[PDB]
């Protein structure tokens, strides 16, 4: 029963309410940014410099 | 300081519950969906007349006004 | 939300990328001469990049001053021993010291004497700090990159 | 209290008034109160208390002598557990401007007589007391809210309680206030009652336990009340408990105890509320609810 | 002293009783949710121009490139200058919504408050007109110099306003840097004069969609109110978002990436989207000084509405045949708006010429009267 | 209500506050300055925007659009001289409301003086960024030197200072950032000036013998409305005298010069009314320490409510505090001084000293006289 485990751990007081708020959070940001970017570049394969950078990076002249 | 001067009320009784009780979104299908139909029938046919007569005018004038490019061929017809 | 928005609006007020542009400076050590001493501008100021020949990590690196105006002790900040870089601004009032003349063959202020030995410290003048040392490496060799 | 009761247990029998309904009375037959005493006075849930200069044994003959009819079945003998009544965090509020005064009753759900938490939330209401306007002390009284009361005009008067039941109870508390207090009044309430959950000192339980154990033994003066006392024990608690024991579990209480107690009870959660009177200044369950959290 | 320091402070008490505790009718609709967000609008056009005015110029060799410049070189400038732009139009879509709601419910009856409303519409028209103004490309240099052109139009004083406004002859350099102090001012009226527009409407407290005494059930504007609007924001941000980041470009008009250029005057000069319908109103009376009365009456018409009320009742809730006239008046200014951006030629000069006719017909004639009409036919 | 000027939700403003105002009979003209620092900065707004109007925030243009105001733009020299001497101006009667209420203890109202405080502030930060405006060799150095302090403040060193310069040293985008701001701060202090007014309102103005003055109350109008625009020609007439036939008595002549990162100035030193500050930031020789002790010297304002132990308010009838007090001014014309000559022997020793003094005045003698007078009352 994690809704009632949450609600005593965290939700309860005001203190761990807040401080959950702040790792969900940090964790969130890290866990969206490098889903999104995954699906922003996936959706764009080759297009990006990131892509097509082997061909002059070290690779030419 | 505007709550308890405001209205003479007698002999009315409410009755509600904690928001912990009960649903937040309740009887979708039941009574909400009916609802937004009723309500939308009631006022399409105060709305959308307008609006629908101004699309025509749109309409209209848009194309009045590009016809009007083109060319009548009985202005060079007497051109031999 | 929050907390990238207001990244990106505080952000708005660092350095734009032109700014940025101008932030540092790479100098190709392969094409200065010894003793010639060479200016670049570099952030508005001058920078002095010289190649010090046989007789100045000599001539220039035995200064007996007991109380050294600043105390530079060459040890404790610079590198390259032909490879002297200043920030060509007098610590006196923001003149260019002019490595030219040098009454210690180092150069010389214009504006109220302050004459700085080839080692980028004041000797005789009005300066009380020797003309500043700048941020920089060799990555390669051939190249300083300042700033 | 009665619509405290209507709402709190809304859908149960708890929810009903004793004297019943209007209906009910104007019809109840012959039959059907014949029927109650028939179905509900009975032997094994009844108890025979007295106190005073009397003899037990001369006591117990004299009841074998007119407390005859023995029971022959299984039924007769058993003691029906009633169905649990439900607690809901509600509200009723009766308005009535033409009403002098306004009446408010709030209140979260309670333990039950067994369960010996009772205790310490007895001593918990010591802390808060209660108050009236011919209460000498004025100013000067120990508990912080009557103290406010005073200071700022809060209510005309204002009680705890600890109404308890077999399985169930009301904790809570009720004040008479005029139409432009209620607000304060109640903000200062609930303020005392966080303050329960959160910083109860161990200067404050001191007190509350003398007061609580005073009160203990006041309701023990004279016969009628030891004999009440006597009844409902062994009703309740299938025994009696004496003062030398109940003065034990009081002295156990401490002031991390009460804090400890009141946050399970109180702390978070839906109370039930019925107002009665001129409520206009008395607002939303919403912003009652919120009162409910944070010292 | 106060129990609660929220009732007794003298600042705290003020964003309480406006806030907090404030008493509002517990019916009001979404279109109740516009003031709250006209306010937010307010105070993020202000933070996103101080953001631009860092890194602005008002000088005509600099003014168009600086900005080039901020978005091109400036961290996120790109973004900071697309909120900006578009947080102008929100802007306006909200106040017009905020104007609709207050016309159909009647809150114009709230006299002052509605009066202040009018002065905060105009204030916020003068002050994208001079915003506007700042990029210096072409449609900025000759809406510039074909609106502030109309006053020289006025009976004698009109020539001269003119050059003084202007600061010479013709719109030039010291006519851009006056006009950017005024846009970095003018925000800060709005702000000031906002706070007199909710002092009044306190006052009396807010209207609601039936149009009776709230006073039964009144309910505090916190938690109810906040998170209502807190949603509603969100709610609209979405698409003011959606279409600045994937379609920036939308709105604008691209003559604009063009440096302004006083040899050479726009084949179709016309405004942004939400001055279209004025203009439409503009070039429909042929005379110079008549269209300049006929624009300025289209909008100092509002401060008229207050007294062509002829209903017995409030809104327009239990009025069904002022309600359609309402939506005829609505579709009115649609009309308006695309008869504005259409070029002065058949059709559009005669369909121009009569959406205006209808426009104050209806406002000076049809609604006063159709409302009279309604008393009698429920006995009154 | 009967009168429109109780009931209307506006009138009703303007007159509970400057009309039935409810004022003490007895306060002398130190009371004037209030109003003066109020109609002073509506004048600073005011001719700050018609400046605003020709100025170009650009080093290419900023010293010449300033120039090309004073010589093309119809009065444009006259607007210009009242605005800097405005500063002036502004400053001398914030200085004198300060002293009045130091010495009346007026502080004792603590939300009106924490709020004045802020405003001293903000009127500070507000002419340090318009100072940078025309773009002089003063302007230059001093935005240079000053906000090069920053710098010395451990990790968040550089950081903070690249940041607000928006680059390696102070140049355009410096320029364009403090034009921003010098437009925007005044309505910040006018907004907070409202706050103060309010503040002050709960209690009612304080009045020289320290005492309730609720038995004898006076209408703000035609009392102090009358007063106080005399109080106003009083002063402006100097000002216009200083500024009409003495333009150039109080600034720089270094400002006349074109700025130039290539040539510091012999003497960097800011307007009259930053000088007492300036002499105690040298006071004390490490970067660090300096700025701790020019940030102190400003925010200790903040400290006198709580370093009042006379059982009396004012100042009126303790003859001991009286001195300390006036030593203490004299001691800040001393700092004034100092901070306007060279970091040179003397001065060097006797700034040190003044400095010095300036806070034990404050923090030591002020408490322990104020203690010793009221056994002196046997109390
Ligand atoms: C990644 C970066 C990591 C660092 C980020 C640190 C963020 C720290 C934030 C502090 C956490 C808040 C803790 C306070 C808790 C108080 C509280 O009661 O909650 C708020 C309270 C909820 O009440 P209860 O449900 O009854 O809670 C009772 C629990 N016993 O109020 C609310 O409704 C909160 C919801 C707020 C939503 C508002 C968002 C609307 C705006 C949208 C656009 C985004 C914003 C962009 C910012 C613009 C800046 C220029
Ligand atoms: C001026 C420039 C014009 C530029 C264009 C502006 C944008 C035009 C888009 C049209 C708006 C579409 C909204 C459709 C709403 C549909 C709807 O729900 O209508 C029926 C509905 C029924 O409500 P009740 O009668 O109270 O019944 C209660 C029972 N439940 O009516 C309403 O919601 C009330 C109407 C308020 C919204 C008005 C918005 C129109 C905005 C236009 C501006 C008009 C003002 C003039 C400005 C002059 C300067
Ligand atoms: C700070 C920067 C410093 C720059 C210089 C500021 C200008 C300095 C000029 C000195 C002022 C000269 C004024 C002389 C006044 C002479 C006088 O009348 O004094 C006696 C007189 C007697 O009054 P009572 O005791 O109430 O008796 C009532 C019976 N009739 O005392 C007074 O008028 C009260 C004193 C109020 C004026 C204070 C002005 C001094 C200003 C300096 C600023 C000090 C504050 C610190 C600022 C920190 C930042
Ligand atoms: C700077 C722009 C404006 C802001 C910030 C603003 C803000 C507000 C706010 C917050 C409300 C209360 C909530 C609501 O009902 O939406 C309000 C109400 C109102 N405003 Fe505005 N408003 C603005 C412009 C106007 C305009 C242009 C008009 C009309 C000409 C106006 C007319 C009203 C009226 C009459 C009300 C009463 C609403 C009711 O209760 O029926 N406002 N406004
Ligand atoms: C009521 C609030 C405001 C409105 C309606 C508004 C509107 C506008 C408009 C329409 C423009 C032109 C946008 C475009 O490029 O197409 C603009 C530009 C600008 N505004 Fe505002 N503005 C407001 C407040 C401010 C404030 C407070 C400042 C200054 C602190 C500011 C600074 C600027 C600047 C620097 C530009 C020029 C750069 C650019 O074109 O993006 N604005 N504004
Ligand atoms: C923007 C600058 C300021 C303005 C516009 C301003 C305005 C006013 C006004 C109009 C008054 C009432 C009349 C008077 O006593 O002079 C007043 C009173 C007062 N102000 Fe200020 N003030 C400013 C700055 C400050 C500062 C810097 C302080 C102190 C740190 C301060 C402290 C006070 C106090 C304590 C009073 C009470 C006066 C009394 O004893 O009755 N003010 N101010
Ligand atoms: C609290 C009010 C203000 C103060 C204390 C103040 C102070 C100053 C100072 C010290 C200067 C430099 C004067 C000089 O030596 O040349 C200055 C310049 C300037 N200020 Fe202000 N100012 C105020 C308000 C304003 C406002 C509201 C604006 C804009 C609407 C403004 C616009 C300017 C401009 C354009 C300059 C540059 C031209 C010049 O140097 O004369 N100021 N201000
Ligand atoms: C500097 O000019 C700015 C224009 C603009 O659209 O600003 C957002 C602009 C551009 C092209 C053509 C016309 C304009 C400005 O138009 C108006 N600008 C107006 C500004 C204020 C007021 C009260 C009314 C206005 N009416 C109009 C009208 F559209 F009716 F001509
Ligand atoms: C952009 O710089 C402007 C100066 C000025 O005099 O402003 C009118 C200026 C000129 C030369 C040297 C120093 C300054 C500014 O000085 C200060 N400027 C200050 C501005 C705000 C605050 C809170 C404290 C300040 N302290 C000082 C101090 F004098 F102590 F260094
Ligand atoms: O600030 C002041 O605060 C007072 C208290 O509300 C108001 O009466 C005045 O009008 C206002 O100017
Ligand atoms: S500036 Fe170099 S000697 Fe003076």
């Amino acid at each position: 029963a994690l809704l009632r485990q949450a609600y005593s751990a965290l939700f309860r007081r005001t203190s761990t309410f807040a401080l959950t708020v702040v790792l969900g959070a940090v964790l969130f940001e890290r866990a969206f940014d490098q889903g999104a970017d995954a699906i922003f570049e996936h959706l764009n394969e080759g297009k990006l410099w990131k892509h097509i950078k082997h061909k002059y990076e070290a690779s030419e002249e | 300081i505007h709550f308890g001067n405001l209205a003479r009320v007698r002999h009315i009784i409410t009755y509600s519950l904690s928001p912990f009780e009960q649903r937040a979104i309740p009887n979708i299908f039941s009574d909400a969906l009916p609802n937004v139909w009723r309500r939308f029938s009631s006022q399409v046919f105060k709305v959308a007349p307008p609006f629908l007569g101004a699309y025509l005018l749109y309409s209209w004038g848009t194309q009045e006004f590009e016809r009007l490019k083109r060319k009548n061929p009985a202005d060079y017809e007497n051109d031999q | 939300a929050a907390k990238n928005v207001v990244t990106q609006f505080i952000s708005s007020l660092s350095a734009s990328a032109d700014v940025l542009a101008l932030s540092k400076i790479e100098i190709k050590l392969s094409d200065i001469p010894e003793g010639k001493n060479v200016a670049f501008k570099w952030r508005g100021k001058p920078l002095f990049v010289r190649h010090r020949t046989q007789a100045e990590i000599n001539q220039e690196a035995e200064v007996d001053v007991s109380k050294l105006r600043d105390p530079q002790h060459d040890l404790d900040r610079v590198k390259k021993p032909e490879w002297v870089i200043l920030v060509g601004v007098c610590t006196h009032l923001g003149c260019v010291p002019i490595a030219n003349s040098g009454d210690f063959g180092g150069y010389y202020c214009p504006c109220h004497g302050s004459h700085y030995d080839a080692s980028g410290r004041i000797r005789k003048g009005p300066a009380p700090y020797n003309l500043e040392v700048p941020t920089y490496q060799f990555v390669g060799d051939d190249l300083v990159v300042v700033g | 209290f009665d619509y405290l009761h209507a709402t709190a247990f809304q859908g149960t029998a708890l929810a009903r008034t004793v004297e019943g309904t209007t209906e009910n009375i104007k019809h109840l037959t012959r039959a059907d109160l014949a029927s109650y005493i028939d179905t509900h006075f009975k032997a094994p849930r009844m108890v025979l208390a007295a106190a005073g200069g009397i003899s037990h044994k001369e006591l117990v003959d004299a009841a074998r002598q007119h407390f005859s009819g023995v029971s022959f079945t299984y039924k007769e003998d058993a003691v029906p557990i009633l169905p649990r009544c439900r607690f809901t965090g509600s509200e009723i509020r009766a308005r009535d401007d033409a009403l002098p005064v306004a009446h408010v009753a709030l209140a979260v759900e309670g333990p039950g007589w067994a369960d010996p938490d009772n205790v310490v939330l007895h001593v918990a209401n010591a802390i808060i007391g209660r108050y009236d306007r011919t209460f000498g002390g004025g100013k000067h009284l120990s508990s912080r809210l009557a103290a406010l009361a005073v200071e700022h005009k809060l209510c005309h008067s204002f009680q705890t309680f600890n109404t308890s039941y077999s399985d169930t109870g009301l904790f809570g508390f009720h004040f008479v206030a005029d139409p432009l207090s209620i607000d304060d009044m109640m903000f200062c309430a609930q303020g005392e009652w966080m303050r329960l959950c959160t910083s109860t000192t161990e200067s404050e339980v001191k007190r509350a336990k003398n007061h609580l154990r005073s009160a203990m033994v006041a309701q023990l003066d004279g016969t009628t009340p030891v004999c009440e006392t006597i009844g409902s024990h062994l009703l309740n608690y299938g025994r009696r408990i004496s003062l030398e024991e109940w003065d034990s579990r009081i002295s156990a209480v401490d002031a991390r105890m009460v804090r400890d107690v009141c946050s399970k009870y109180i702390y978070d959660k839906c109370p039930a509320l019925a107002a009665v009177g001129p409520i206009e200044q008395l607002l939303d369950y919403n912003r009652i609810r919120s009162g409910m959290y944070w010292i | 002293m106060a129990p609660n320091i929220r009732k007794s402070h003298p600042l705290l008490k003020m964003i309480n009783n406006s806030l907090i505790d404030l008493p509002a009718p517990s019916n009001i609709s979404a279109w109740w949710n516009f003031g709250s967000l006209l306010a937010v609008c307010l105070m993020t056009q202000i933070l996103t121009g101080l953001l631009l005015a860092m890194h602005y110029t008002a000088d005509t060799s600099l003014a168009f490139s600086s900005v080039a410049h901020t978005c091109r070189n400036v961290q996120y400038g790109w973004l900071i200058r697309n909120l900006h732009a578009n947080g102008a139009s929100f802007f306006f879509i909200c106040i017009f919504l905020h104007i609709g709601r207050g016309l159909y419910y009647g809150s114009y009856l709230y006299k002052e408050t509605w009066n202040t409303g009018v002065i905060l519409l105009l204030t916020l028209m003068a002050t994208a007109f001079v915003g506007y103004v700042l990029p210096w490309g072409q449609m900025s240099f000759w809406g510039a110099t074909v609106i502030t052109n109309l006053f020289s139009a006025i009976p004698y004083i009109g020539h001269t306003l003119v050059e003084w406004a202007w600061g010479g002859f013709s719109v030039d350099n010291p006519t851009l840097t006056r006009f950017f102090a005024l846009h970095f001012l003018l925000p800060f009226a709005i702000a000031g004069i906002t706070i007199i527009h909710l002092t009044f409407l306190h006052e009396s407290g807010s209207n609601n969609p039936l149009g009776i005494s709230s006073d039964s059930d009144k309910i505090p504007f916190h938690p109810y109110y906040s998170f209502k609007d807190i949603l509603g924001l969100t709610l609209m941000l979405t698409p003011f978002l959606t279409l600045a980041l994937f379609s920036p470009n939308l709105l604008g008009d691209p003559e604009n990436f063009t440096p302004a250029n006083p040899l050479v005057t726009p084949p179709h000069i016309k405004p942004e989207w939400y001055f279209l319908f004025a203009y439409a109103i503009l070039r429909s009376i042929p005379n110079k000084l008549g269209g300049v009365l006929a624009l300025a009456a289209s909008v100092l018409i509002l401060f008229l509405i207050p007294f062509l009320h002829k209903s017995k009742q409030r809104t327009m809730t239990f009025r069904p045949l002022s309600q359609t006239l309402f939506w005829l008046l609505v579709a009115n200014l649609l009309i308006l708006t695309w008869i504005g951006s259409q070029p002065v030629e058949h059709p559009f000069i005669i369909i121009g010429q009569m959406a205006s006719l209808s426009y104050f017909t209806i406002l000076l004639i049809l609604f006063p009267t159709i409302g009279t009409l309604e008393n009698k036919m429920l006995n009154y």
